[PDB]
């Protein structure tokens, strides 16, 4: 299952 | 900075005239990941041909595996049409049964 | 039998035409398992190996929220990162993302990652401390003082430790039959007369599965690399993967040389000889 949150760069 | 495709063309299966298999094009190692293949029977363009999902290696260039189903036989001579933007032309890799 | 999970995306800006193109896959060792397409009609995470078709609808809607998140976020880091370096909005750019982690056979977490990638070169990764970052240039730095007030490490790292190493072990049971098998594999040689004088002799691997092998070419016993060829490992289409080398001998020598296939599938290494 993938991460939940991807960050702004 | 941009690199272009490595290219081959092979079988699923060792190829038996007359039985059925599916012929492949590995393209890999290019950067951008927009890229042509097109696969040739006799010089014209394959129309059912599939391909893989996007993805790539550890130093960050993308692969593509394009296939389709085909029946080899003796005298149609195959091949994989390959067109990225770092190629002045499109390069063309004959299918050889021993490669 | 150590085993991996890894998630790979790539968003590319098409300036010309509308909003960027984002696909992503999963994998469990060398088995790709879902993917997701932005341009695609679906707008769903999309099962890509049987042993993932028995998840539920909470599964498949829980990642696809997540994914199309990611899909967004990336495309707004596109513009950002297009800012930062000051770049032609006539361009088009790419951003590239693996994660994941690797278990022992017994489960246990070896290691984690978060690899990111601008343009085709790194642009900043999670360190092996899981707690810090590298930063590839000053573009990249903004971004990891961005990630260092947000504590992004922390919240990665409990992910790559927990989360990533409990799916990992619920997809190696539920795919056991196939991503705990190994095909051992098929192996053969060719012979190619070049000349009179000399003959390209051919080793060949197909149908094997993981994708590591080892194949080596022998002269009277002594190991050969000189006038070698070795050609990239290559999927077969079916989930397997080939391989050959070859090496190029003089005409009459060619029962001097053998070839050895090492291989996890193979309970003792396989010498051909011509």
């Amino acid at each position: 299952a993938i991460f939940q949150s991807s960050m702004t760069k | 900075i941009q690199r272009t495709p490595k290219i081959q063309v092979y079988s699923r299966h060792p190829a038996e005239n007359g039985k059925s298999n599916f012929l492949n094009c590995y393209v890999s190692g290019f950067h951008p990941s927009d890229i042509e293949v097109d696969l040739l029977k006799n010089g014209e363009r394959i129309e059912k041909v599939e391909h893989s999902d996007l993805s790539f290696s550890k130093d960050w260039s993308f692969y593509l595996l394009y296939y389709t189903e085909f029946t080899p036989t003796e005298k149609d001579e195959y091949a994989c049409r390959v067109n990225h933007v770092t190629l002045s032309q499109p390069k063309i890799v004959k299918w050889d049964r021993d490669m | 039998g150590s085993h991996s999970m890894r998630y790979f995306s790539t968003s590319v800006s098409r300036p010309g035409s509308g909003e960027p193109r984002f696909i992503a896959v999963g994998y469990v060792d060398d088995t790709q398992f879902v993917r997701f397409d932005s341009d695609a009609a679906s707008q769903r995470m999309e099962p890509r190996a049987p042993w993932i078709e028995q998840e539920g609808p909470e599964y498949w809607d829980q990642e696809t929220r997540n994914v199309k998140a990611h899909s967004q976020t990336d495309r707004e880091n596109l513009g950002t990162l297009r800012g930062y370096y000051n770049q032609s909005e006539a361009g088009s750019h790419t951003i590239q993302i693996m994660y994941g982690c690797d278990v022992g056979s017994d489960g246990r977490f070896l290691r984690g990652y978060e690899q990111h990638a601008y343009d085709g070169k790194d642009y900043i990764a999670l360190n092996e401390d899981l707690r810090s970052w590298t930063a590839a240039d000053m573009a990249a730095q903004i971004t990891q003082r961005k990630w260092e007030a947000a504590r992004r490490a922390e919240q990665l790292r409990a992910y790559l430790e927990g989360t990533c190493v409990e799916w990992l072990r619920r997809y190696l049971e539920n795919g056991k039959e196939t991503l705990q098998r190994t095909d051992p594999p098929k192996t053969h040689m060719t012979h190619h007369p070049i000349s009179d004088h000399e003959a390209t002799l051919r080793c060949w691997a197909l149908g094997f599965y993981p994708a590591e092998i080892t194949l080596t070419w022998q002269r009277d016993g002594e190991d050969q690399t000189q006038d070698t060829e070795l050609v990239e490992t290559r999927p077969a289409g079916d989930g397997t993967f080939q391989k050959w080398a070859a090496v190029v001998v003089p005409s009459g020598e060619e029962q001097r040389y053998t070839c050895h296939v090492q291989h996890e599938g193979l309970p003792k290494p396989l010498t051909l000889r011509w």
